[PDB]
């Protein structure tokens, strides 16, 4: 009925991965992050915020703080939301 | 005639499939998060353990909630009154009816 | 006091934790880049790490301008280290201040040099003691006199923490010593 | 042995930029001139901040200005420290010591500060 | 039912595979990981009981009735984990033998403890040699199925 | 595309600094150091991007700031509001602050003149 | 009309009151969803969800 | 992506100086010189991975250190480079490391 | 609270055009629906190591106290549930090692332990101290060791701790080395690796603990025991 380690072997693998570089994010340099948003706007008019944090590697509260500053939002159906850099 | 085997085969089959779905739900939620799979952690042993056990006890057949009213006396407490009631009761057989 | 001449040994200070606020916003990146004997890992942490050779110590300086200085074996060395750090920061052209220098934690240790009975100690002080060999090989005593935490070991070694002034260590130790002597194997 | 490696590198770089030179329409004589040049080159105050009473914690302005440092360029595998005890796991390295040329595929070290 | 049917059922045809979603908006460089689960031979241990101490021991039907236990036995299965992701790896496979549940034993069948014993052992165990068996013991109750 | 959003951000910053005076595309590209963004990008910016935006103020042969080409009068239309059969438009404070000046200076006089604030 | 307790007499059956009759269980939904329907309507409501 | 750091090398600088001459003579473009540097970078990275096979173990005193943008920069004094079949002592060395 | 509905009689039950017979049921206790989910995890885990319902009921009860206090709301229910299982098992006089509870839980040994100390303070309560006797049974039984070996093992364990031969050691390691000694003196010799695999302890931890007790091995056995091998012929590791 199985040996009892200190944690799951793989859990430790998960810990090791978390414990490799990735974790904290690069909130510094707004301009490069601004450029990245502009670059997002180079491919398509709107995106999911889940995708926006994935492509930027930044914290949500901050990505929101920026998106409040330079853009707007647009939701559809059941709280399905996309953001856009005010296309004109 | 559905004896012990055809009757049990039914009950255990439904439960093992129920357990197969439970491992799938568990493995799916983990894998959404990512990387830490444990097979032993996923199995809710109680699905088989309690499921056969409850049905053999109450008499209520099939899984609960929905269909169950189909069969009620598939199980009984063995009548130990004489030696013959035991022997006779073990060999009794029943037709489902109105 | 007579009760403090048996252990008359009086515990030795090993570590002090202090903080100080420079009172000004700082560019950690530039600081870290310019300074020698310094480390900054922004992708894994949010502050710059600094070390001097002298009273062998280390300090951590934050973007807010607050910093924490550790490693001194004395308040003088803590005042000495904080000032030395605040100096090099001044030397970075930033308006470094010595304002709000304060001791936050002190650690002490000593050796009573006798085998200790631990089942009794946990029995007699179940409302305070806790000893779990499965977690950590050493009994943890949470005193509320000068609200102090102690680590008591079978060897006789003792560590004390949670203090901000030396008197609390002697008081915590003067208090606990009779009990320890009374549980001597 | 290693001058050979630099030779290997000479062959690989020159060959891999031949086509690029060609794509620019530049003549192979310039490329040969490049190689020849390259080969020849190869050989309050009283309480708020009375800090000046602590001046100079430092022992020197710098060391890299002296150019007394034979240079080393390398990738790292692991960096470790335990107080004054530092541990280094380095890899894929190019050394130049007192004008002499050195290399390593892996290097492991320990050092005290 | 044991010698055939419970084997037949896990040896069905529903090997499950699971592929989490990847390249979530961006991506490129392979690997939406993929996992497959397979089931093998099934094992059934003679009917055991675990005390609150945690130590298992053999049960005997007379005990099962007095203390109101359920006379069941623990069931184990061989499970396999199998990764032939999109390319990087395929052979990493591991076999396990895992407890999945407890099935009630019919009394005096070949899986009961009573099935081999003579008249002397059964008199010894406190079970009547003349008892026909063939019925389950559930929470201390004799429960017989009806054809 | 992304350079046009950098131009709109610079023009928005010019109003936030205090100014709505019209400039050529060249004076914008020089102050934003996009003068060498490429002649093709400058041409597409001039003859499609500053043409596809209907909110740009065209004045003095030049382009000016930015969300309104008209009705930037920076005060409430009291005259329409006099007409109880047609009076109207309350709006969002953010558009009015965006329009020209901070609310507070105008508001001190307005708290005893016409304005009512609702926390909607 | 809400039947008085004598019509729904706390089935009891051991327990410590756990015998809050089943008609009471039906009444507890009726007040719950009605409490919810009155409060839903007090605020804003889509025409179909109130329906 | 391979690291530009080896462009800092004396060898790499000797290359850049050769290129600057060709640029001074205007026989090639600066952009082309930059392209030769990229190829040399890839080539020297490939060469290190494929050819180099020797290893060295070392001990010494640490004088000063730096860490920024995933790049470690040290300066050690009284260092001793030891190879399985060689010995090199040095008064001081600068070590730049990235990965 | 209340009731629920389902099915449809198979007659009218409109989806009218779409496929939704009459109406779907509704959730009712979402606010506390994670207390019931805690109980589901407690029972599942519990069955993996096959405790009686009485332990499981106290574990269930401990949790409800900690939850209502809200003093520990910041940590995962599965961490708090795993600690309850650990406390409950120890208070009931049948202690389980953290390594054991970690095996069945999805929470790491470190976090169950940290939660455990915090709950003791949270419920303003304390627990009994574990002894070697509490594990001697489970271990000797799972290795199919005769009752007689277990009895010796208990004695050896008990005597050793009385003699203070192991000043700073976990009771589990001491138990494990005692069992090994007993088993190597028995006919049913088991490897260090098997014991280590069951107790969770490293086989080197057994090696040290066995090395420390070995010099007094003759004096520790009970007089009733009959050797299979002389102690002058008991191997060293």
């Amino acid at each position: 009925t199985n040996y009892k380690p200190v944690a799951n072997h793989q859990y430790n693998i998960e810990y090791e991965r978390k414990k490799k570089e990735d974790g904290k994010r690069a909130r510094a340099d707004k301009q490069h992050v601004l450029d990245m948003l502009f670059s997002a706007f180079e491919k398509h008019q709107y995106y999911n915020l889940k995708d926006l944090v994935d492509i930027t590697k930044q914290p949500v509260v901050y990505l929101k703080e920026i998106l409040k500053e330079i853009g707007v939002q647009n939701v559809k159906g059941i709280h399905k939301n996309t953001w856009e850099l005010k296309p004109e | 005639l559905d004896l012990a085997g055809p009757l049990l085969a039914f009950l255990f089959r439904g439960m093992f499939k129920n357990l197969l779905k439970e491992v799938r739900i568990y493995a799916q939620k983990f894998i959404d998060r990512g990387k830490d799979f444990n097979l032993e952690l996923a199995i809710k042993t109680r699905i088989i353990s309690d499921g056969l056990k409850y049905s053999l006890a109450t008499g209520n057949w099939g899984d609960q909630k929905k269909a169950h009213q189909a069969r009620a006396g598939v199980s009984q407490v063995l009548n130990r009154l004489t030696f013959a009631s035991t022997l006779s009761h073990l060999r009794r057989l029943n037709s489902p009816i109105g | 006091t007579p009760a403090s001449e048996s252990s008359g040994i009086v515990p030795q200070l090993q570590n002090i934790v202090s903080t100080v606020n420079l009172g000004c916003k700082l560019d950690l990146k530039t600081i870290a880049l310019r300074a020698r004997n310094a480390e900054y890992n922004p992708k894994r942490f949010a502050a710059v790490i600094m070390r001097i050779r002298e009273p062998r110590t280390t300090a951590l300086i934050f973007s807010s301008g607050k910093m924490v200085c550790t490693g001194a074996k004395s308040e003088e060395q803590s005042r000495l280290a904080a000032r030395k750090y605040a100096r090099v920061v001044q030397k970075l052209g930033f308006p470094a201040k010595f304002l709000d220098f304060k001791i936050q934690n002190m650690v002490g240790s000593c050796d009573v040099k006798f085998p200790i009975r631990l089942e009794g100690l946990v029995l007699t002080h179940q409302q305070f003691s806790s000893y779990e060999p499965e977690l950590f090989p050493g009994l943890i005593y949470r005193m509320i006199k000068p609200r102090i935490v102690l680590l008591i070991f079978v060897s006789g070694k003792v560590v004390l923490t949670g203090a901000k002034v030396r008197a609390e260590i002697y008081e915590a130790f003067e208090n606990i010593y009779p009990i320890l002597k009374g549980f001597r194997k | 042995t290693v001058p050979k490696l630099y030779r290997s590198v000479i062959e690989d770089v020159i060959n891999d930029v031949r086509d690029i030179f060609l794509d620019d329409g530049v003549d192979e004589q310039v490329l040969m001139e490049l190689k020849t040049l390259w080969e020849n080159k190869l050989m309050g105050q009283v309480e708020e901040e009375p800090l000046n009473s602590e001046d100079d914690v430092s022992d020197e302005e710098g060391q890299e200005l002296f150019d007394t440092e034979n240079v080393v360029v390398c990738q790292y595998d692991k960096i470790h420290r335990s107080k004054n005890k530092w541990k280094f796991h380095l890899k894929d390295g190019i050394m130049n010591l007192n004008g002499r040329d050195y290399i390593f595929s892996k290097a492991i070290g320990d050092a005290e500060w | 039912f044991i010698q055939m049917s419970v084997q037949r059922i896990v040896e069905d045809a529903p090997p499950i595979d699971l592929q989490a979603e990847a390249q979530h908006a961006s991506g490129e460089v392979e690997e939406p990981p993929r996992y497959l689960l397979k089931f093998e031979q099934i094992y059934l241990s003679k009917p055991t009981h675990w005390e609150r101490d945690g130590a298992p021991s053999p049960m005997m039907p007379n005990e099962a009735r007095l203390r109101n236990l359920t006379y069941s036995a623990p069931l184990y299965v061989d499970i396999t984990k199998t990764v032939i992701k999109e390319g990087e790896e395929q052979l990493q496979t591991q076999h396990q033998k895992t407890f999945i549940g407890k099935i009630p034993i019919m009394l005096r069948s070949t899986y009961c403890l009573l099935n081999g014993l003579t008249d002397r052992d059964l008199c010894e165990l406190n079970e009547c040699p003349l008892d026909p068996g063939g019925y389950f013991i559930i929470n201390g109750s004799e429960k017989v199925l009806i054809a | 595309f992304g350079v046009l959003a950098k131009i709109v951000n610079y023009m928005k910053t010019r109003h936030q600094r205090g100014d709505t005076h019209p400039l050529t595309l060249d004076e914008i590209l020089d102050e934003t150091q996009h003068l060498d963004i490429g002649l093709k990008q400058k041409q597409w910016l001039m003859t499609e991007a500053l043409v596809n935006n209907p909110k740009i103020e065209v004045i003095d042969g030049k382009y000016a700031f930015k969300p309104k080409y008209n009705v930037r009068d920076k005060k409430a239309l009291l005259r329409l509001l006099d007409q109880h059969d047609q009076r109207g438009l309350g709006g969002i404070l953010l558009e009015d602050i965006e329009e020209a000046l901070p609310n507070s200076q105008k508001a001190v006089k307005a708290l005893g003149d016409q304005i009512l604030f609702v926390n909607r | 009309p809400v039947p008085p307790l004598s019509v729904r007499p706390a089935v009891v059956m051991q327990g410590s009151a756990r015998n809050q009759d089943d008609l009471t269980h039906k009444l507890a939904d009726i007040v719950k969803i009605n409490n919810q329907l009155r409060r839903n309507e007090q605020n804003g409501a889509a025409a179909h969800v109130i329906a | 992506m391979a690291y530009q750091l080896y462009r800092n090398t004396t060898l790499g600088n000797s290359l850049q100086e050769s290129l600057d001459e060709l640029i001074q003579s205007q026989q090639i473009t600066p952009q082309l010189a930059l392209q030769v540097l990229l190829q040399f970078d890839k080539a020297i990275n490939a060469a290190l991975a494929q050819r180099v096979r020797n290893r060295v173990n070392f001990r010494g005193s640490l004088n000063t250190y730096r860490f920024c943008d995933n790049v470690w920069t040290f300066v050690l004094n009284d260092v001793e480079f030891r190879e399985v079949t060689e010995l090199i002592k040095v008064d001081k060395v600068k070590i730049v490391a990235c990965d | 609270l209340s009731t629920m509905i389902g099915k449809g009689t198979g007659a009218a039950s409109f989806d009218e055009f779409g496929n939704s017979k009459y109406q779907n049921r509704r959730t009712m206790s979402s606010s506390d629906r994670a207390m019931m989910n805690a109980f589901k995890e407690i029972t599942t885990m519990a069955d993996r190591i096959n405790l009686p319902r009485n332990i499981v009921d106290r574990t269930n009860n401990l949790f409800k106290q900690v939850y209502e206090q809200k003093s520990l709301k910041g940590r995962a229910n599965d961490a708090i549930a795993s600690a309850c299982l650990y406390i409950a098992c120890r208070q009931e006089g049948v202690p389980r090692t953290f390594k054991e509870i970690c095996a069945v839980s999805r929470i790491s040994k470190k976090e169950i332990g940290r939660c455990f100390k915090l709950i003791l303070k949270a419920l303003e309560t304390s627990v009994d101290l574990i002894t070697t006797g509490d594990f001697m049974s489970r271990f000797c039984s799972n290795l199919c060791l005769p009752k007689q070996v277990q009895m010796a093992a208990t004695h050896i364990a008990r005597k050793a701790v009385e003699l203070d031969l192991v000043p700073g050691r976990s009771p589990i390691s001491v138990a494990a080395a005692a069992i090994y000694m007993a088993s190597q003196a028995s006919a049913e010799k088991r490897t260090q690796k098997e014991i280590g695999d069951i107790a969770g302890v490293a086989d080197v931890t057994i090696r040290q603990s066995y090395r420390l007790i070995y010099p007094r091995a003759p004096d520790l056995f009970p007089t009733d025991f009959k050797f299979d091998t002389p102690v002058d012929k008991l191997p060293q590791l």
